[PDB]
């Protein structure tokens, strides 16, 4: 009840395993990285 | 945690699967006993 202001697209989304907002997920899809040490198993 | 507090230390093998230490430069192997080995994303 924020006076008619809608923050759903920047508030966290509980459904996703990572509680990222819609815009945060959009940004993470937009940027593609090259590894971050995700425990290389050889 | 600092020498004065304790001489007990923990060793982290960065980017290594925890099974690869049983699979396996450092002469000391006194930590191969394990029983408290924890596999983190760091190693
Ligand atoms: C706040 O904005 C979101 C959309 O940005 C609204 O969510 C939509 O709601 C309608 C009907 O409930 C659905 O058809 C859409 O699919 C929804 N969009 C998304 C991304 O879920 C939301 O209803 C708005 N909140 C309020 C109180 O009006
Ligand atoms: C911690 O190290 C300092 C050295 O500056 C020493 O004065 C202090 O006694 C040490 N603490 C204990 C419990 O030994
Ligand atoms: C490490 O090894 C086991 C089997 O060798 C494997 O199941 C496990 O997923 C690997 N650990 C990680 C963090 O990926």
């Amino acid at each position: 009840d924020f006076g008619g202001f809608n923050f759903s697209q920047i508030l966290p989304d509980p459904s996703k395993p990572s509680k990222r907002s819609f815009i945060e997920d959009l940004l993470f899809n937009k940027v593609t990285l090259a590894d971050a040490g995700f425990i290389k198993q050889y | 945690p600092g020498t004065n507090t304790s001489n007990q230390v923990a060793v982290l093998y960065q980017g290594v699967n925890c099974t690869e230490v049983p699979v396996a430069t450092p002469t000391w192997r006194v930590y191969s006993t394990g029983s408290n080995v924890f596999q983190t994303r760091a190693g």
